[PDB]
C-alpha cells in the first residue's frame, strides 16, 4: 500500500517575522542590533585577495612563499576562475593565476607536475588539495595582511576575526559546498583541530555555521490530512475500563498498570497537578493518527492501542491503588487517558536487563520512528529532561554568541531516567508540535532560543561611533528556523547517548575489566550506528556510506574510551597524577579535560553530591567526540541537502546548454558539464551516471570540438560504471 | 525477494535525491531523469501503474524491475569489456583482477577462463 509524507518542504524568503526587536537594554541605553552581511563581506574579502595578488606579482618577491602556499594560491585561483560564469571576470582572475604559473613551472617544477594531476581531476581542485592539513593553513588571509598595507573596515573584522581558522570560509557558496561534502571522503585526512603553538584548536562548529549562513530559509508545508491541519472528531470513549485492584499489577509514576488476560497491559494515565484535559487528548489522538498511518509511514514501534479519554472522581483512583506507590491532582476529578499497550511499553530503553540484541534493535527502532516522524512533520521536544531558561542545547555554539564549547550535563541519568524511548519504540506521543514551531516565533522558540531570535549583544561588536551593535549572530534571524532544525537532530541523538550511557553504567557496575569494555564497544558502536541511520532517512544516502563518512570525522575508539571513563565512577578512586594519567588514554592527540571541582568518592563529578554530572561546574562536558559526532552527523545531513541543491542548479544549465535554450562555446559548454560531476555525492554513482550521459550528448552538440581536458576524468567515470556492470553482473 | 540489496538502495538514494520537495512521492517529468542516471533512456514510460497520478518508492521499486526483467543483460556485459578492450577482441590481461579491485567489490574473484 501507499508509503508517504504528509509533509512537502521548500523554501522562503524570511524567517524574521514576528520576532522580537532586534535591541539590548544595556542599563537604560538601547542599543540596536545589525546584521552583517555574509556574502557581501565574503566578496570584498575576496576581491582585496585578488588585489592583493597583484601586489605580490608586482613586488617579485614570489620566493618567499612556500611553494605548499604558492600551490594554494593558484589551485584557488584557478578553481575560483572555472566557478565564475562571465569570460570577462573569468580572464581577470586567469591573469592574476598565469605568473603564478610560469613561477612554478620554473622554478618549482616538480610542484607544478603534482597540481597539474589535480587539474585534470577536477573543475575545483583546490577542494581537494585541501583535503587535509594544508585546510589549516589561512593563505589567503595571509597574504592580505601581507600585501594589503590598509586596514580592513569593521565588517571585514568580523568576518575575519570569526572564520580565522581556514581560507575554505571565503570560497564562493559551490566550492565549500563541494569541499565540505568532500572532505568525508576515503581520501580525505581533514579533521577540524588544528595545534596552535601549544594550543589545540576545535573548529568543527564553525563549519556547520559558515555552511548555514550561506543557506536559504527553509519552509516546511504539512497537507491538508495531516495531524495538525485536519479537524478531528471528538474523543469516543464509549467504554469504561473497570478498575481492578487485583489486576493493579503497579504504578508507574502517575501510571497504574493493569494486568490482563491477553498478556498485555491497559494503562491508564492519570492527569497530573497542572496539567490540562487538552494534555490527555493530544496523547490519544497522536496514538490514532500514528495507528492509522503506521504503514504508510513505515512506524517500527509498537505504537499503544487508545481506548478513552473521560473524567473520573479521586476517590476511586487513590482508593484501587494501595501497593508501594503524590503526584496527581488535588480532589474531586482527576481526568484520565486509557491506552493498551504491550509489556515492551514500559520498560525503559536503559533497562540493565536488555541483552546487547535487545536493546540494539529497541534502539534502532525508536531512532527510526524518531526521525521517520520528523519528515512528517512531527517533533518530540521533551523526550528526556536535560538541563545545564535552563534546558540543554546540544547545539550551543551555533545559537548562541559567547559559547565556547558545549554544556555540562547535570544529571545526564536522572536525565533519562523516565525517558520516553522503549523497548517497545516510542512513548508519550502527546508531547507532540508541529515542526513549523521551530520555523516560527512560537511560544516555544522565543522562550528558550531567545538570543538567537533577538540577535546578540558583546561589547566588541559595539560600534562607539555608530550606537549600535554589528554582529554576523544577528544574521541568523533571516535563517533561524534552519538551526533549531539541526539542533532537533543532534537533540533526538544526545538523549540516545545518554541513554546508551546508562544502560553501560548499570551493567557495567560490579563486574572481568575486558568483558566490561566490550559492552562499552559495542555501545559506541550503535551510537555510530544511530547517528548513521539517520543520515540515510534524512539524504538517502546508503546507511553504510554515511557509517564511513562519520568514520572521518569522529573516533570511534575516543568515544568508546571517554564514554566509559565518564560514564563510569570508577574514576572517582584515583589520584591526581594517577587520573591525568589516564585521561591521556582517552584523548591521546588533544588536551586533557582540566577541571577544578572537587571530586565526589563512590559518585565522581557531582555538583548535589549524590547524582554525577558530565562535566566541571561552568565548564564543558567531557565527551569531546560525542560533541564531533554530534556535528559532523548535522554537517553531513545539511551540507548533503546544499550540494544536492548546488548540484540540481547547474544541472539546469546544462540541459538549458545542449536543448539549445542559452547559446554558448562548445569549451564553455563542457565547462558547464565537467562541473556538475564536482557536485555530485561522494560515493554517489548514479550522479557521476548522469553526468557522463550528460557529457557524451555533449560530444554531439560540439563533435568539432577538442576534449583534452575532459577526457580522463569521465573517462573514468565510464570505467567505473563499465566495472560496476561486471560487478552488479556476478549473479 | 527478487531485486538485490545492492542496487535497492541505489534506487533508494537515487529516489530520495530527485525527491527533491521530500514528499516520499515523485512525479513523471523527473521521472525520466531518475532513470538516465540509473542506466534506461526509455522510449514513452507514461503507461505504469500507480494509485491516481503519481508514484512512491513502493511503486518505484516494484514499476523498476518490471522495467529491469527486460533489459539484454548479454548486450551489456560485453559492452563494459569494449570499454576496456584496447584494440579489440582481447579484454585485458591483468586489468580484470585489477578492475575489479576497487569499483563496487572485492573478494576472490574466481580466476576462470584463465590462459589455458
Ligand atoms: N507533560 C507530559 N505529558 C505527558 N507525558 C509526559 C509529560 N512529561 C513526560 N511524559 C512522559 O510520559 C510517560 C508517562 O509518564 P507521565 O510523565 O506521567 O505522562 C513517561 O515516559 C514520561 O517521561
Ligand atoms: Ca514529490
Ligand atoms: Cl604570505
Ligand atoms: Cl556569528
Amino acid at each position: 500500500v501507499k508509503q508517504y509524507y504528509f509533509a512537502r518542504r521548500g523554501e522562503t524568503s524570511t524567517h524574521d517575522t514576528s520576532l522580537p526587536p532586534p535591541v539590548k537594554v544595556l542599563s537604560g541605553r538601547s542599543i540596536p542590533l545589525k546584521e552583517i552581511p555574509f556574502e557581501a563581506t565574503r566578496n570584498e574579502l575576496v576581491q582585496i585577495y585578488l588585489t592583493s595578488i597583484d601586489k605580490l606579482i608586482k613586488s617579485n618577491k614570489l620566493n618567499s612563499i612556500p611553494s605548499q602556499q604558492i600551490a594554494s594560491h593558484y589551485l584557488f585561483l584557478r578553481s575560483l576562475a572555472n566557478s565564475e560564469t562571465d569570460g570577462i571576470k573569468k580572464n581577470q582572475i586567469l591573469s592574476l593565476a598565469k605568473p603564478l604559473g610560469t613561477y612554478l613551472a620554473s622554478k618549482e617544477p616538480h610542484v607544478w607536475k603534482m597540481i597539474n594531476e589535480l587539474i585534470e581531476k577536477s573543475e575545483y581542485p583546490i577542494i581537494h588539495y585541501l583535503k587535509n592539513n594544508r585546510a589549516h593553513s589561512n593563505f589567503m588571509l595571509a597574504l592580505i595582511h601581507e600585501y594589503h598595507k590598509e586596514p580592513l573596515t569593521k565588517n571585514q573584522s568580523a568576518f575575519v576575526q570569526k572564520f580565522r581558522d581556514s581560507s575554505v570560509f571565503l570560497f564562493p557558496n559551490p566550492i565549500y559546498t563541494a569541499w565540505l561534502a568532500h572532505s568525508y571522503d576515503e581520501d580525505s585526512s581533514f579533521n577540524p583541530m588544528f595545534r596552535e603553538r601549544l594550543s589545540t584548536n576545535f573548529y568543527h562548529s564553525t563549519l556547520t555555521d559558515n555552511l548555514l549562513l550561506r543557506t536559504e530559509p527553509k519552509e516546511v508545508t504539512l497537507s491538508s490530512e495531516h495531524h495538525y491541519k485536519k479537524e478531528k472528531g471528538p474523543i469516543d470513549s464509549s467504554f469504561r475500563y473497570q478498575m481492578s485492584s487485583d489486576r493493579l499489577l503497579r504504578i508507574q509514576g502517575r501510571t497504574l498498570l493493569f494486568s490482563t488476560p491477553q498478556n498485555d497491559v491497559v494503562a491508564v494515565k492519570v492527569q497530573k497537578k497542572g496539567e490540562p484535559k487538552s494534555t490527555l487528548e493530544e496523547e490519544f489522538e497522536m496514538a490514532d493518527y500514528l495507528l492509522k498511518h503506521q504503514r504508510r509511514l513505515d512506524v517500527h514501534s509498537k505504537l499503544p492501542q487508545p481506548l478513552g479519554q473521560y473524567s473520573v472522581k479521586k476517590s476511586e483512583i487513590l482508593e484501587i491503588s494501595r501497593g508501594s506507590l503524590t503526584l496527581i491532582d488535588d480532589s474531586k476529578d482527576l481526568e484520565v487517558y486509557v491506552y493498551k499497550a504491550p509489556q515492551s511499553y514500559f520498560t525503559y530503553l536503559h533497562d540493565k536487563n536488555q541483552d546487547l540484541e535487545d536493546l540494539t534493535a529497541s534502539v534502532k527502532t525508536n531512532v527510526h520512528d524518531l526521525f521517520v516522524l520528523l519528515r512528517e512533520g512531527i517533533v518530540f521536544p521533551q523526550l528526556a529532561d536535560i538541563f545545564h531558561k535552563g534546558r540543554y542545547q546540544a547545539l550551543v555554539q551555533l545559537l548562541n554568541v559567547l559559547q565556547f564549547q558545549l554544556g555540562r550535563i547535570d544529571k545526564w541519568q536522572k536525565a533519562v531516567e523516565y525517558v520516553n524511548l522503549r523497548s517497545s519504540g516510542l512513548a508519550d506521543l502527546g508531547d507532540s508540535l508541529p515542526i513549523t514551531s521551530l520555523f516560527t516565533s512560537s511560544d516555544f522558540t522565543k522562550h528558550y532560543f531567545s538570543e538567537l531570535l533577538t540577535g546578540g549583544y558583546h561589547p566588541t561588536f559595539f560600534d562607539k561611533s555608530s550606537g549600535t551593535a554589528n554582529s554576523l549572530f544577528t544574521g541568523k534571524r533571516r535563517l533561524f528556523g534552519n538551526y533549531l532544525y539541526l539542533n532537533t537532530i543532534a537533540e533526538y541523538l544526545l538523549v540516545i547517548q545518554l541513554t546508551l550511557g546508562s544502560y553501560g553504567d548499570k551493567v557495567t557496575r560490579d563486574m572481568d575489566k575486558p568483558k566490561k569494555e566490550a559492552v562499552w564497544r559495542e555501545l559506541a558502536n550503535v551510537m555510530f550506528t544511530s547517528c548513521a541511520e539517520a543520515i540515510h532517512i534524512m539524504t538517502g544516502i546508503p546507511q553504510s556510506r554515511a557509517l564511513t563518512l562519520l568514520k572521518q570525522r569522529a573516533n570511534i575508539e575516543k568515544h568508546f574510551r571517554q564514554t566509559q571513563f565518564w560514564m563510569t565512577p570508577d574514576y572517582s578512586k584515583l589520584d591526581e597524577d594517577t587520573l591525568q594519567m589516564e585521561q591521556y588514554s582517552i584523548y591521546s592527540g588533544e588536551p586533557e579535560y582540566e577541571f577544578t571541582d572537587k571530586l565526589v568518592s563512590g559518585v565522581g563529578l557531582s555538583v548535589d553530591g549524590v547524582h554525577q554530572d558530565l562535566g566541571g561546574y561552568n565548564r564543558e562536558s567531557p565527551l569531546r567526540e560525542l560533541e564531533k559526532l554530534l556535528y559532523a552527523t548535522v554537517t553531513l545531513i545539511e551540507g548533503t541537502m546544499q550540494l544536492d541543491k548546488e548540484f540540481f542548479k547547474q544541472l539546469e544549465q546544462v540541459e538549458k546548454i545542449l536543448s539549445g535554450e542559452i547559446k554558448t562555446d562548445a569549451n564553455s559548454c563542457f565547462e558547464a558539464v565537467a562541473q556538475l560531476l564536482d557536485l555530485a555525492r561522494p560515493g554517489c554513482h548514479f550522479q557521476k551516471r548522469l553526468v557522463l550521459s550528460y557529457y557524451e550528448e555533449a560530444k554531439l552538440k560540439y563533435p568539432s570540438a577538442p576534449t583534452d581536458a575532459y577526457d580522463s576524468r569521465f573517462q573514468v567515470v565510464a570505467r567505473t560504471n563499465a566495472a560496476i556492470t561486471i560487478q552488479r553482473f556476478w549473479r | 525477494d527478487q531485486l538485490t540489496e545492492e542496487q535497492i538502495a541505489e534506487f533508494k538514494e537515487a529516489f530520495s535525491l530527485f525527491d527533491k520537495d521530500g514528499d516520499g512521492t515523485i512525479t513523471t517529468k523527473e521521472l525520466g531523469t531518475v532513470m538516465r542516471s540509473l542506466g534506461q533512456n526509455p522510449t514513452e514510460a507514461e503507461l505504469q501503474d500507480m494509485i491516481n497520478e503519481v508514484d512512491a518508492d513502493g511503486n518505484g521499486t516494484i514499476d523498476f524491475p518490471e522495467f529491469l526483467t527486460m533489459m539484454a543483460r548479454k548486450m551489456k556485459d560485453t559492452d563494459s569489456e569494449e570499454e576496456i578492450r584496447e584494440a579489440f577482441r582481447v579484454f585485458d590481461k591483468d586489468g580484470n583482477g585489477y578492475i575489479s579491485a576497487a569499483e563496487l567489490r572485492h573478494v576472490m574473484t574466481n580466476l576462470g577462463e584463465k590462459l589455458t
